[PDB]
């Protein structure tokens, strides 16, 4: 249901963009968002963008440099990395869920996101 | 106090335990769908069995021996100091285990490791279990029925407003820390009860050891880990008989009729651990626990008879009630299925005889009896009638058990080994 694009190795404090393309019909009722997880913890929360009024939550690691927007033309949504820091190396999966999953505070579990992407690896050198 | 009185009040108790277990499942279904249901369907197995696993399965034990020393004061707090000292424990070797291997217990209830935190907070609630559960038998222990209905009416209650307040603020994950926090939140009115009532002095719950009591509530471990394993070992190559010849359909079909008929038995047989079973653990002469059983069973199977009938009349509407109409065939595995339930429970009346008495062994004997029985009726009759059946070997077997109960009960109440 969903798929990821972009990422690789990149130099420190260059910019990265990635992507992630999702399946189905009813897209503008999903919360969408993107986790991450480095190499040796667990899945952490980075972005989330809602599925109503555009709103947006940031990790504090990563607010003000990195941005995630959403189009429901395309059904795609994306995440802008600026400012990239080596504490950035993880692998990164876009995750899709409704709002009842997410309930008032709870849209920063990744278990309350059922539906996972493949996961994409950013390398920050 | 009766057999009689104390259904009148655990049945209060549970129906109220059933009408808010289905209120939840069913805020539970709107909420997240089928994909909310098969990821909390490990989850939710694994809160039933830490109902009786995180007290370490005494709690049979402690009502058996808080009833038999109920006029003892000091053995009385050498029970429940001991009880005490293994549920506190247990539940804290559970607490540990869960929170060091939260990844290993994630990948195994939901498939993946995002739910560390939800297992974290588990290994907390489940404290929460093995204590509330503790109280409770201990209520038993005294025949309080009312004290024991009073506290899980008040905790079901609780229980669904923490839930609600639990799935609003965190989603999905916060309805399985609610869903945990149904059988836990007993405690504290199970606490409140007992101290309120007057039933122990809170000094009692300090825990200590005793080990010849520690030995003797140990046989009610072992009797719930042969429980764990035998019978739902049966049930899961019945499963297995059935899928070999027969379609995944007809699968569900009967284990639909066995998890409600399965809850139907516990439901109408909840008063037997509230009074059967201290009851029979204060009795030793052989006339007087006679007495008891024929009046037990003189109560119960007209009840449960007249209960089952009644059921099996309104099938139509308990399905489309109680179950999500996707079968509708299992109407015609209820009467038979029903028939083995009445002698099921008189059959139970035997059995918590066995617990009463701590009797390990017959314990075993009567497990195994059930075991072979099961599987003899079942590997004849699944091949070649499916889930009718396994209603059926189900039927056969405690018609032949409950008969062998009766002759064993005869032969041990004259005395025949002696
Ligand atoms: C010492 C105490 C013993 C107490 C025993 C209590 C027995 C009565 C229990 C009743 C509770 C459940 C009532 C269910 C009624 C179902 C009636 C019925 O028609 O049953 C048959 C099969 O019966 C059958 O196959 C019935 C077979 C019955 C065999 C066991 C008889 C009792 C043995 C006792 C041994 C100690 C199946 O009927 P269906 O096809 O579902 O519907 C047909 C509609 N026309
Ligand atoms: C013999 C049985 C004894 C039962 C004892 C308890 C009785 C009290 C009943 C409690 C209420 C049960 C849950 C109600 C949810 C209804 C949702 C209804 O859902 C709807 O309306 C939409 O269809 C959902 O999609
Ligand atoms: C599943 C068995 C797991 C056994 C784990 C043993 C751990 C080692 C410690 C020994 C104490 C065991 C206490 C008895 C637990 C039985 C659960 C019985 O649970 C039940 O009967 C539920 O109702 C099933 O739905
Ligand atoms: C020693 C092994 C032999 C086991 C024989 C069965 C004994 C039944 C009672 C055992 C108490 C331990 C589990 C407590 C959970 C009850 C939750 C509250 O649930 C209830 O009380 C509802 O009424 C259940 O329907
Ligand atoms: C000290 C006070 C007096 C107590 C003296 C004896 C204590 C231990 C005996 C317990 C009583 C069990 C009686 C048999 C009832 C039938 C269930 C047994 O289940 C069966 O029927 C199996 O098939 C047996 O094979
Ligand atoms: C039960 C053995 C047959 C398996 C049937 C699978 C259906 C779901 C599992 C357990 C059924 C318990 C009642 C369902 C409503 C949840 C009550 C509130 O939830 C709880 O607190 C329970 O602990 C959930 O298990
Ligand atoms: C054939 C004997 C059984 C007939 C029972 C008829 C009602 C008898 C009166 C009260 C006992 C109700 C126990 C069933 C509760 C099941 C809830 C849990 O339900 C579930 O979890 C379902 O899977 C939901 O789909
Ligand atoms: C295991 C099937 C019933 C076993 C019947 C054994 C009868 C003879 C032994 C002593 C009396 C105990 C009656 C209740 C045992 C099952 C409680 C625990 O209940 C369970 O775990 C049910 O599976 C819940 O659905
Ligand atoms: C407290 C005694 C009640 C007697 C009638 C019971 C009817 C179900
Ligand atoms: C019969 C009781 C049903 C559940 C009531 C729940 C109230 C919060
Ligand atoms: C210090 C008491 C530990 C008890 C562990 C459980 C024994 C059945
Ligand atoms: C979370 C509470 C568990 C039970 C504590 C009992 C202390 C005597
Ligand atoms: C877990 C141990 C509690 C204290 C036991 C004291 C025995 C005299
Ligand atoms: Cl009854
Ligand atoms: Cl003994
Ligand atoms: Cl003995
Ligand atoms: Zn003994």
């Amino acid at each position: 249901q969903l798929v990821e694009s972009g990422g690789g190795l990149v130099q420190a404090g260059g910019s990265l963009g990635l992507s992630c393309a999702a399946s189905g019909r009813t897209f503008s009722n999903y919360v969408m968002a993107w986790f991450r997880q480095a190499p040796g913890k667990e899945r952490e929360f980075v972005a989330r963008i809602s599925e109503s009024r555009g709103t947006t939550d940031y990790a504090d690691s990563v607010k003000g440099r990195f941005t995630i927007s959403r189009d429901n033309a395309k059904n795609t949504i994306y995440l802008q990395m600026n400012s990239l820091n080596p504490g950035d190396t993880a692998v990164y999966s876009c995750a899709a869920t409704l709002p009842a999953w997410t309930g008032i505070i709870g849209g920063r579990r990744p278990g309350n996101y059922p539906y996972w992407g493949q996961g994409t690896q950013v390398t920050v050198s | 106090v009766s057999l009689a009185k104390a259904s009148l009040w655990t049945a209060a108790s549970t129906l109220v335990k059933i009408g808010a277990g289905l209120l939840v499942g069913k805020l539970l279904a709107v909420s997240f769908g089928p994909a909310g249901l098969g990821l909390a369907a490990n989850f939710r197995q694994l809160i039933t069995v830490l109902g009786v696993l995180a007290g370490a399965g005494i709690f049979n034990g402690v009502t058996k021996y808080v009833a038999q020393y109920h006029d003892n004061p000091q053995q009385l707090r050498r029970v429940v100091g001991t009880s005490s000292a293994m549920v506190l424990g247990f539940s804290t070797l559970m607490a540990l285990v869960f929170v060091l291997a939260a990844a290993p217990i994630s990948q195994g209830l939901f498939g993946n490791t995002d739910y560390q935190g939800l297992v974290r907070l588990v290994a907390l609630v489940q404290m929460g279990i093995a204590w509330g559960n503790l109280l409770l038998a201990l209520m038993k222990g005294f025949r309080d029925a009312a004290g024991n209905a009073l506290s899980l009416i008040v905790g079901s209650l609780i229980g669904v407003l923490a839930y609600y307040v639990s799935y609003r603020l965190g989603g999905y994950e916060g309805a399985l820390l609610g869903l945990a926090l149904i059988p836990a939140l007993v405690v504290i009115p199970a606490a409140i009860m007992l101290i309120k009532r007057g039933v122990i002095p809170l000094s009692y719950l300090k825990p200590s050891w005793d080990n010849g009591l520690a030995g003797q509530l140990s046989k009610f471990t072992l009797m719930a880990l042969i429980t764990s394993v035998t019978l739902p070992v049966a049930y899961i190559m019945m499963r297995k008989l059935l899928a070999a010849q027969y379609s995944w359909d007809e699968v569900g079909i009967w284990q639909g009729v066995s998890s409600i008929s399965d809850a139907y038995l516990q439901f109408i047989t909840a008063s037997f651990s509230v009074y059967l079973l201290p009851t029979l653990s204060r009795l030793t002469e052989k006339r007087d626990i006679t007495r008891e059983v024929v009046k037990s069973l003189k109560f119960v199977l007209p009840a449960v008879a007249a209960a089952s009938f009644t059921v099996w009349l309104l099938r139509d509407f308990a399905i489309w009630l109680l179950l999500s109409n996707k079968f509708t065939a299992m109407r015609d595995l209820f009467a038979w299925q029903l028939v083995g339930d009445v002698l099921k429970v008189g059959a139970y009346v035997f059995g918590y005889l066995v617990i009463a008495k701590a009797s390990l062994r017959f314990y075993i004997l009567a497990e195994v009896s059930q075991f072979t029985l099961l599987m003899v009726f079942a590997h004849w009759l699944i091949p070649a009638h499916g889930a009718l059946g396994a209603a059926q070997a189900y039927m056969a077997t405690y018609i032949v058990y409950f008969s062998l109960c009766c002759g064993v009960f005869l032969l041990w109440r004259r005395r025949a080994l002696e």
